[PDB]
């Protein structure tokens, strides 16, 4: 380790380290535009300056701390004047040509530019104090314009931080957007128009000022206006970390909160601009069949008219089915429930036909530590953050070292523009997936049919030249994970002889499972007996629903009881309780992680209508049956699990989990596993979440399916209408369509009506 | 005048002398030598006792020797008998976990209401004086409102079609301790003192 | 004596009041800057974006809502010398005590500089059909008040 | 001198052409932004003709092809300022007395514009 | 005959009788009690609540409304007992009408002596149910 001077405080800090962390490590502080964390680090905006003596000998010139590195005995002065008279220099050189918006600009109070020219601007030379030096006509240009349907720029604004450009290229790696002419005439700009990646969102995170801004939320509130609620985000299994902003019970806007242990300081698309539902149309009363219709009722006329339809009820038809997403209390319940009332018909919305729980859990930050990633299923649409660490993972980035302010903000390691290795990944899914670019050793196969690609890398049959190819890096490799995901864990056959090749070998796994808690719902058994009655199979005669189901799922039972949060048609036709239910934004409980990780779940102050919790809910279904509920508020709650010894936030529970329920399936339609859930459809993610069918040119025409043609599409799960789309990486006959749902990876029998 | 012969002796044992530029200075002095070294400022010719304030530390940014903290003012006033005008404050910390802390309603009169309201809104016990009684907030007050830990209270404020506002969740105003709502502050943003 | 006109002064703090432009846009350009200044939690103002064919105000940026609940206000002016544009404030009248408490938040239909009188005022002279007459007189309007039609004789 | 006054009396001119333009060849004129000047003129006085400082011809997709801005009221060295955006062509319109709205030397008339205009939507635009 | 012209034109003279019949019995706490001391300068019914009324003295004031003729009447004068006014916390009511219904507010901090004097005004063409609410309802004569 490395002994610095900062100011008069002394440091310790390890060889690889910038002079910028070392003065924040050392308490001390500093301009800082164009550097950001997670980003390579340059001296672009050149605010960052410092003086250095390498004694007391004082080198010449002011040093970009951000790209300097500490040297042993070295001393940093960040007070002098000569100091502050240039950081004053460089606020001003900034806001030359800066806009003049501020009170009429979305950055709020949020505003990294705003901020430091208050930090550190305005030298104190020692009469009328000199606002504005500068007085010439500023530069005007292209001003509030839409580059997506969730993103608006204003080129004004901009003060030509590096950080976008640099972002999409490091990050995800999808360079749609970079500087256009030069000199002082240089703005950014697309040619990508629809703004392609999916990870476009986090641009509006990094940029300092507002150029880049987040437009599903223009102009709502104030930065300080809204009420901050940091949660976790439960629309897929990685379990990120977000932040809801709120004003007056309507939700606002979708930031992310940092959580280096998961998603570093990044979150998705679908994720981040995907919230304009709950917000809107909403069950708000409990609803009680009278006429053949609903009407709207009492939680009174609720539990009277709920006692009614279970009063001769057998305790063995009564069928509990939670939502992929209830909280670890909601499932230890519904455990319980079905423990003392005796039944085999308690499932989950996701639940997979192999365990998650089959495979022991991987650190997400093993994945940066190994040596070779085996892929089958695309991290991209199953579970998107971990696109952005196989990109970290792809340039041998690993771990940083902690300072004191935490994460680095410039972390030398990092160089812009980084080659990335096409020697350590293997990927294996049903079409051209978008980090195949990223692994040599790639190739295309069809639905289901990955069940042989796994026997052969045991070692039991021949496999393509790349399969063979793949099979001998994972034999060379040293430490290895497994990423692995829909048809994977969807095919009892498959799955098996996975978990053996990463038995044999010593290595972890990541699951990327259709249910976004489906790694802790199975750890409090919210699995179904022996009986059959799963979450789409109808076996149950009196049952509980935390979600809408197969429509196949509710006939002939004789009453069903809908936990819904909004509204469907499925439900009020065939339906006799509706009680209404929170989002997940809006519940208090823990979540188990894909990584085997458990996080918090805060709930935000939306509008909840006269809704409340399955929680609750749940033991009023038990008092309506029988034997009281052992469980009531969250406070008691907790102790219950504490009982089982699931560990504290931020902690991690083993818990594997051998045993698998297979099933036929009926090769016709692939269910592609997808970024967007289909019920995220509205307002402005209208289109990026409308479902689409995927076909193969000569098929495709074979079957009368023109280019780009809306079309009817009937399934096992419900009647959905998508655009058809010409992808060659199909094979032809088969039909993938757009699942939005955790139906994910499934195999259905389905057709077209005209 | 009176107050060098009290620097000239504080100096002289481990006594803590506090110096802001602005005109103000304190001296530290430990829980026990406090009762007996406090009578012995009155002698020495302090005759005023114009406040005695209390102070929670809890969320400081900086570390301090114990969590809460009592400063006396002493005084000469310079209209009696020879009194030179000398003034000063004395602090002393004083252990979260264990409030108590010797009364002075011995030396002067003016520290009895005082003391008792010190006591009122942070809860520290004055060991012997006339009566430690509740002397501002109402008489079935749960705790000790002045401290950091014990809420303020509020009400949202309300306006048309259901829009209100939760004063908590709405203050841009910044409370040291607190980071900001960009990544960190520095500068002016940490403290700002001109040089006249 | 509300017989005799109460005569105030020209820095008098009463409702406030929204002003214009001389184009006739509004100045207020929903920047929710007063409401920041304000000790008491007072104003609540949501934004809207502008149509350029039909514009509120000269910005992208207008207020969709602007409303005061005066029950909670203490007239400071904090909000008057918190705004860029000088949209917002303090006019005269101050004759407006009423009956429901959630009748004392005022809107922008309440406080536009074309509006004489209070909500009380206002609302009695409606079911009344008898013209408003505001309880006061000044020197002059001030420099501020630019348009506010007052009765000042002086 | 009183060029000043003259020289926005002709700004209006030239955001007239634009909007001629725009609805004549069926393209997007859109206000880029007002003066500030304006804004935050409090009480204080303004009599300039108009309250809008850039102006732009944008296409389908909303991308400008033309650019035009006129210098603040409080600022130095007016100039009125035409730039098409990615094919790095900047214009600087003064105004001579007697002469007119001129280019260094070329007067620029509505002729000379719609010309630039025109040039300029065929090749930049996207949409 | 409870609802018939007889008896109905009957109180309506009453109401308008103990209209100008209305005796003030102020109340006042800090600042705004020296306000009205400068227009009431220049056994009763209608107590006027000038100020902060803090909670330890919150019961105070319920008693002495209570022990009071029967048709009575209760004014709001300013911020601090219309709502808590800029004191949002521990120490003070939010809002008189917590504890005793009122009639009339009064805005202001503290409102001018003359405001007072509309207050007044106003609580007169209430107590003769001769006023309405922003939503166009004909007001009840007294809080009870
Ligand atoms: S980007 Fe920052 S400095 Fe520029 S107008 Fe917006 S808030 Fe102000
Ligand atoms: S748009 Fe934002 S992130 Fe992109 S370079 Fe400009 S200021 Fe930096
Ligand atoms: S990756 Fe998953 S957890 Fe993270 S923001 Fe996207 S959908 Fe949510
Ligand atoms: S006068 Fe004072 S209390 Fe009233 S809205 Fe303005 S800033 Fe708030
Ligand atoms: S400060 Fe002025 S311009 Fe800003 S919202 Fe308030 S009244 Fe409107
Ligand atoms: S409303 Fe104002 S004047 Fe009246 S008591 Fe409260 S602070 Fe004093
Ligand atoms: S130069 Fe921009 S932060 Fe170092
Ligand atoms: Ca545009
Ligand atoms: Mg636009
Ligand atoms: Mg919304
Ligand atoms: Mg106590």
């Amino acid at each position: 380790m490395v002994r610095v001077k900062v100011n008069d405080r002394i440091v310790e800090v390890p060889p690889g380290t910038s002079v910028m962390d070392a003065v924040f490590h050392a308490g001390y502080d500093v301009p800082l535009f164009c550097s950001e964390k997670h980003l390579s680090p340059i001296g672009a905006c050149r605010m960052c300056l410092v003086r250095i003596g390498l004694p007391i000998q004082w080198q010449p010139k002011l040093a970009a701390s951000c790209v300097t590195a500490v040297a042993d005995g070295m001393v940093v002065d960040t007070l002098s004047d000569v100091v502050r008279e240039a950081q004053a220099g460089m606020v001003e050189f900034t806001l030359l040509n800066h806009p003049l918006d501020c009170p009429t600009c979305d950055k709020g109070g949020a505003c990294e530019l705003q901020d430091r020219t208050v930090e550190y601007g305005l030298y104190e030379k020692y009469e009328l104090p000199v606002y504005t030096r500068f007085e010439f006509t500023r530069r005007h240009v292209d001003k509030h314009h839409p580059l997506s349907p969730f993103v608006i720029l204003d080129r004004e604004r901009c003060i030509h931080c590096k950080r976008c450009v640099r972002y999409f290229e490091e990050v995800p790696g999808d360079e749609v957007l970079d500087f256009i002419e030069r000199g002082v005439h240089t703005f950014i700009g697309t040619m990508d128009f629809g703004l392609p990646s999916g990870f476009s969102g986090n641009i509006t995170d990094i940029c300092p000022v507002g150029a880049l801004l987040d437009l599903t939320a223009r102009f709502r509130a104030r930065n300080w206006e809204m009420e901050e609620t940091p949660t976790t985000c439960a629309l897929c299994p990685v379990g990120c970390g977000i932040t809801a902003d709120t004003r007056s019970g309507e939700l606002l806007r979708i930031r992310a909160r940092e959580v280096p242990e998961v998603n570093e300081i990044w979150i998705c698309d679908a994720g981040r601009f995907g919230h304009e539902w709950a917000d809107q149309n909403r069950l708000k009363t409990p609803l009680v069949r009278k006429e053949g219709r609903l009407v709207e009722a009492t939680w009174e006329e609720a539990f009277l008219a709920l006692k009614e339809g279970l009063k001769e009820a057998r305790g063995e038809e009564v069928g509990l089915y939670l939502a992929h997403d209830a909280t670890l209390e909601e499932g230890l319940l519904a455990s319980e429930l079905a423990k003392a009332l005796k039944t085999p018909h308690l499932d989950f919305q996701g639940r997979t036909a192999a365990p998650a729980s089959l495979f022991p859990p991987a650190s997400l930050e093993d994945l940066l530590q190994a040596d070779f990633a085996l892929v089958l299923g695309d991290p991209t649409e199953e579970a998107p953050i971990l696109h952005l660490r196989l990109s970290e993972f792809v340039r041998d980035l690993k771990p940083p070292h902690r300072y004191n302010h935490g994460t680095p903000f410039a972390d030398l390691q990092i160089k812009e523009r980084m080659p990335r290795r096409t020697d350590k990944m293997a990927l294996f899914a049903p079409y051209r997936a978008p980090l195949m670019k990223w692994a040599a050793i790639h190739e295309v196969h069809r639905p289901g049919e990955e069940r042989e690609i796994l026997l052969a890398l045991l070692g039991d049959k021949e496999g393509s030249e790349m399969v063979a190819k793949a099979k001998e890096a994972w034999e060379k490799a040293k430490n290895p994970v497994l990423i692995l995901g829909a048809g994977v864990l969807q095919d009892t056959v498959a799955a098996e002889r996975a978990r053996l090749l990463a038995e044999r070998k010593g290595a972890k796994v990541l699951a990327m499972t259709p249910a976004a808690n489906a790694r802790g719902l199975e750890a409090m058994g919210v699995l179904p007996g022996a009986k059959g009655a799963s979450w789409d199979e109808p076996g149950a005669l009196y049952a509980y629903y935390g979600f809408v189901p197969p429509e196949e799922a509710l006939k002939g039972k004789r009453f069903v009881v809908m936990h819904l949060s909004h509204l469907h048609p499925l439900a009020e036709r065939y339906a006799h309780v509706v009680l209404p239910a929170p989002t997940f934004y809006e519940k208090r409980g823990h979540l188990v992680n894909l990584e085997g990780r458990v996080l918090p779940l805060s709930p935000a102050p939306i509008e909840n209508g006269e809704a409340e919790g399955a929680l609750q809910v749940l033991a009023l279904l038990a008092e309506a049956l029988g034997v009281r509920p052992p469980f009531r508020l969250h406070l008691e709650a907790q102790k219950a699990l504490k009982a089982r010894k699931v560990p504290e936030a931020m902690g991690r529970l083993s818990f594997r989990l051998k045993e698998l329920r297979p099933k036929e399936r009926k090769g016709a339609f692939y269910l592609r596993p997808t970024m967007w859930k289909a019920h995220q459809a509205v307002g402005k993610a209208q289109e990026a979440a409308r479902a689409e069918l995927w076909a193969h040119p000569e098929t495709a025409r074979a079957e009368a399916l023109p280019e780009g043609a809306q079309v009817a599409v009937e399934t096992p799960f419900g009647r959905v209408e998508a655009r058809v789309v010409h992808r060659e990486d199909v094979p032809k006959g088969h039909l993938y369509l757009s699942a939005l749902g955790p139906a994910a990876g499934l195999r259905v029998e389905g057709r077209v009506l005209v | 005048m009176r107050l060098e012969r009290v620097l000239e002796e504080a100096r002289a044992k481990g006594y803590p002398i506090e110096d802001n530029g602005l005109g103000n200075l304190w001296v530290v002095l430990p829980r026990e030598r406090f009762k007996e070294e406090m009578a012995h400022y009155k002698a020495m010719g302090f005759n005023f006792l114009a406040d005695i304030v209390g102070l929670d530390y809890l969320t400081y940014p900086d570390p301090r020797p114990e969590r809460f903290a009592v400063v006396y003012e002493l005084v000469s006033l310079p209209g009696w008998k020879d009194g030179d005008g000398s003034r000063f404050f004395v602090r002393v910390y004083v252990p979260e976990e264990d409030p108590r802390l010797p009364t002075v309603t011995d030396l002067w009169g003016s520290a009895n209401f005082l003391e008792r309201e010190v006591y009122d809104l942070f809860g520290i016990v004055f060991e012997g004086h006339p009566d430690l009684r509740k002397i501002l907030t109402p008489e079935d007050l749960e705790g000790h409102p002045l401290r950091k830990d014990y809420p303020l209270g509020e009400t949202p404020t309300l306006f048309r079609e259901g829009r209100y506002i939760i004063p908590a969740e709405f203050r841009a105003a910044l409370t040291g301790k607190d980071p900001g709502l960009t990544f960190y502050k520095g500068g002016s943003r940490k403290g700002y003192r001109s040089l006249w | 004596y509300p017989d005799a006109p109460v005569a105030l002064k020209p820095r008098f703090h009463g409702r406030h009041v929204l002003t214009r432009h001389p184009n006739g846009l509004e100045k207020c350009i929903g920047c929710s800057l007063c409401a920041a200044a304000c000790p008491a939690y007072a104003i609540y103002v949501e934004p809207a974006e502008n149509d350029p064919e039909n514009p509120v105000s000269a910005g992208e940026r207008y207020a969709k809502v602007y409303e005061i609940n005066m029950l909670r206000c203490i007239f400071c002016g904090l909000c008057e010398e918190a705004c860029p544009t000088g949209a917002i404030v303090l006019g005269y009248d101050f004759e407006m005590a009423d009956y429901e408490y959630s009748d004392l938040v005022y809107g922008k239909e309440d406080m536009l500089v074309d509006v004489v009188g209070t909500k009380p005022q206002r609302r009695e002279a409606k079911r009344t059909g008898k013209p408003v007459k505001v309880g006061y007189v000044v020197p002059y309007v001030r420099p501020e008040l630019e348009g506010f039609k007052a009765p000042t004789e002086g | 001198a009183s060029s000043e006054r003259e020289l926005y009396e002709a700004w209006v001119e030239l955001l007239s052409w634009m909007r001629e333009y725009a609805q004549a060849k069926g393209v997007r004129f859109e206000k880029e932004a007002d003066f500030p000047d304006f804004i935050y003129r409090m009480e204080r006085p303004y009599d300039l003709p108009t309250t809008i400082m850039t102006a732009s011809l944008s296409d389908g997709l909303g991308e400008p092809f033309l650019l035009a801005d006129v210098s603040p009221r409080h600022a130095k060295l007016k100039r009125i300022g035409l730039r098409l955006p990615r094919a790095h062509i900047h214009l600087h319109a003064h105004y001579e007395p007697g002469k007119g709205l001129v280019t260094g030397k070329i007067p620029l008339t509505k002729e000379r514009f719609f010309a630039l205009a025109d040039r300029a939507r065929e090749a930049l635009a996207f949409a | 005959e409870r609802e018939g012209i007889l008896f109905t034109t009957l109180e309506k003279l009453v109401a308008w009788g103990r209209s100008n019949s209305l005796w003030p019995a102020t109340f006042g706490l800090a600042c705004c009690a020296i306000e009205m001391m400068a227009s009431t300068d220049a056994q009763a019914d209608v107590m006027i609540v000038a100020g902060r009324l803090s909670k330890k003295m919150a019961p105070v004031m319920r008693r002495v409304w209570e022990q009071m003729p029967d048709p009575k009447w209760v004014i709001s004068m300013g911020a601090c007992a219309s709502s808590g006014g800029m004191f949002n916390n521990y120490a003070i009511v939010q809002n008189v009408d917590s504890v005793v219904p009122v009639d009339v507010y009064v805005p202001g901090c503290p409102p001018r002596p003359e405001a007072l004097i509309y207050a007044v005004m106003q609580l007169q063409k209430k107590v003769r149910g001769q006023a309405y609410n922003e939503r166009g309802e004909r007001l009840p004569p007294v809080a009870a």
